[PDB]
């Protein structure tokens, strides 16, 4: 269920404007078949599960 | 669920094409006999008061501990011919093939009691009892606790209550990979296209990878050290963190990975993402079953059993079960025996390594941050190559580390596994000592002179009868592990067949066995015969001088011990289309 600590590289990876777009969607395509769809779901649960997200808006 | 795949899946679906599930995962274990339950249905022996087993009371696991298990530790007698490398092979290896789940304690809400905490005997509770004049647990009143295993078909008491295997039952590294489609891809590296498992963010081990770490709700690892606030690692199973020693080998397989996709990535610079994975996977996993039968089950077994039970490979036959039996989860807990009541940490010339070279095994359970913050895995690897199992003897079975103090520091009590593991077969209604010796074709004793003659140890027989009353009685971890053992083998010969029996089944069942036509070519099965577990730790540690083969019987340095300069590394040229 719970967000994994290494999962937040992938959220610098989708915040990183220089990264390749196929690599941000491969990974919004992870994020998604998780329930995570938005941005913001993705952050939000993240931070629900115990991780400081400052540094993302 | 095709019919010309290539790699395995995941949970093991579809390697019996006949019947797609036999050896997947999160299905009831086999079983090789009927249960034997207090009520033909599910309450195990030991729960109602007064119930006799076959005209008998049953005994207390604890008070079979007490008395049959219990040694001086001090005593403990080295194994001149295993390192303790052999004892951590096989705790690795059996979280490969099974895994039975239990419920949270955060299901007591409203309902149930916490087991952890309540010595109250209902569902889904059953605590063991603390015998009269107990060495350690002075008030009867309390217990240890011990929450049931989950019903593999929950409902209405019609159909016999089995157990679930949460793994394939394959031989095909699951302990890395995961036995689930979501844990599975949680372990992959899935920000590029490189085919890599994830590795820790946070933390390195001299510039190599360690584990990611695992979120959990009620972290034990978190407990082992307040300061130091290192939780547990994520990996293919759930206990990799349970040891060091355990951590240290998850650890290494992880990085054999990621070296393996790395050159395989170099030579065939096409390949993307999901085909660099599952190829490396597929290496890891035969080397996985290599290992495990080219070198570590001949010394399980020793060589007679090794011919009955496992002959000469012949090809895959869909026709035999290669489910887990229910009765092998408690009888390949044999290795308890040969645990040490120390982790043993050792430096760059195999001399005892500061901190703390001697770590009682109790300061070690779920320690995850001995791993981060104490040295890496190098100095445990060396102390599992340069260290002696301990030696199954009738009167020294099991150091007090596991029987009086485990998981001590992040539960309420120690508690003691060998006593877990004798609730743990009532509570799966295995049948006892005598049904399986029938099983197994051997001899069953009715009389104490017959046990003793069996055990070639009256005295031992002697107190054999007075916890269980009839040889019929006695739990199958108990009486498999009282057994004197075969030459050059470290069970006897009722734990050599259901042991030796499990994996034959594995082997001829599976149709992804290395050895079977089309799995790998010709050239390829020429390459992985070369491989060994000394060269794994070669390529994947600061580790220069290594353990001589065979590993699991190599265990004093510097005798046993070459330089890596010696060891053929494996060659993937093979893989170059
Ligand atoms: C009993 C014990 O060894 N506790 C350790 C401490 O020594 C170490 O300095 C710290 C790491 O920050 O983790 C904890
Ligand atoms: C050619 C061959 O090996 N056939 C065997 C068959 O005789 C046996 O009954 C079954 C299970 O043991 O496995 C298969
Ligand atoms: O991007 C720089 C970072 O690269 C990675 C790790 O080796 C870090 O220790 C380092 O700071
Ligand atoms: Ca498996």
């Amino acid at each position: 269920a719970n967000f994994l600590e290494h999962e937040l590289s992938y959220i610098d990876v989708l915040l990183d404007k220089n990264a390749d777009q196929a690599t941000k969607d491969n990974l919004r395509s992870y994020f998604a078949d998780k329930g995570l769809h938005s941005i913001k779901d993705i952050i939000n649960k993240a931070k629900q599960d115990g991780f400081d997200v400052s540094k993302y808006e | 669920c095709p019919e010309q795949d290539k790699y395995r899946t995941i949970t093991g679906m579809c390697n019996n094409r006949r019947s797609p599930t036999l050896g997947a995962s999160n299905r009831a274990f086999v079983r090789w006999l009927p249960a034997e339950y207090e009520d033909g249905f599910s309450l195990p022996y030991g729960w109602t008061p007064g119930v006799k087993r076959n005209g008998f009371p049953v005994a207390l696991a604890r008070a079979v501990s007490n008395e049959i298990v219990r040694f001086p530790t001090d005593q403990l007698t080295p194994d001149q011919e295993r390192s303790l490398m052999f004892m951590q092979w096989g705790q690795l290896l059996d979280h490969d093939l099974d895994f039975t789940p239990e419920p949270a304690a955060r299901a007591s809400f409203v309902t149930g009691v916490n087991c952890e905490t309540s010595c109250v005997q209902q569902p889904p509770c059953f605590p063991l009892k603390i015998p009269p004049n107990d060495p350690r647990i002075k008030n009867q009143a309390d217990c240890i606790p011990f929450f049931r295993s989950c019903p593999a078909c929950p409902g209405s008491n019609i159909t016999i209550r089995n157990q679930i295997n949460a793994l394939t039952s394959f031989v095909d590294a699951s302990m890395v990979y995961g036995s689930e489609e979501p844990l599975a891809r949680n372990l992959r590296n899935m920000s590029n296209q490189l085919g890599l498992l994830a590795v820790n963010q946070r933390f390195q081990d001299n510039g190599r990878a360690l584990l990611p770490f695992d979120n959990l709700h009620d972290d034990p690892c978190l407990l082992t050290n307040r300061s130091a606030r290192i939780p547990c690692f994520l990996a293919g199973d759930t206990r990799s963190s349970e040891m060091p020693e355990l951590t240290s080998m998850h650890t290494l397989l992880l990085r054999e990975h990621n070296r393996l996709a790395t050159e395989l990535k170099s030579l065939n610079p096409r390949w993307d993402g999901e085909r660099l994975y599952q190829e490396a996977r597929k290496i890891v996993g035969a080397m996985v079953q290599i290992i495990t039968y080219r070198d570590y089950l001949p010394l399980v077994l020793g060589p007679t059993a090794m011919r009955k039970y496992l002959p000469t490979y012949r090809s895959y036959n869909d026709s035999v079960d290669p489910r887990i039996a229910n009765v092998f989860t408690n009888a390949f807990r044999y290795g308890h025996t040969l645990i040490q009541p120390f982790m043993f940490r050792l430096d760059n010339r195999y001399q005892p390594m500061e901190p703390n070279p001697r770590v009682p095994l109790s300061r070690v359970f779920f320690a995850s941050w001995r791993v981060v913050l104490e040295g890496g895995i190098d100095p445990i690897l060396r102390g599992l190559m340069a260290t002696p199992a301990k030696l199954n003897r009738q009167n020294q079975i099991a150091v007090d580390e596991i029987r009086e103090r485990l998981f001590e520091q992040v539960m309420r009590i120690g508690l003691d596994l060998p006593a877990l593991n004798m609730q743990r077969s009532r509570d799966h209604g295995l049948p006892g000592y005598n049904a399986w010796r029938r099983f197994c074709g051997l001899p069953q004793p009715e009389t104490v002179g017959q046990l003793g003659t069996v055990l070639r140890n009256l005295k031992l027989a002697r107190k054999l009868m007075e916890q269980y009353g009839t040889p019929n009685n006695i739990d199958i971890w108990m009486g498999g592990v009282s057994e004197p053992l075969k030459r050059k083998g470290r069970v006897g010969p009722l734990l050599a067949c259901i042991i030796g029996t499990q994996f034959r089944k594995l082997r001829d069942g599976d149709r992804f066995w290395w050895e079977n036509e089309g799995v790998f070519s010709m050239q390829q099965r020429q390459a992985l015969a070369q491989i060994s577990l000394p060269r794994i730790i070669c390529d994947n540690t600061g580790i220069t001088t290594v353990s001589k083969n065979n590993i699991f019987m190599s265990n004093s340095y510097p005798r046993d011990f070459v330089n890596c300069s010696t060891l053929p590394a494996l060659n993937l040229a093979s893989w170059r289309e």
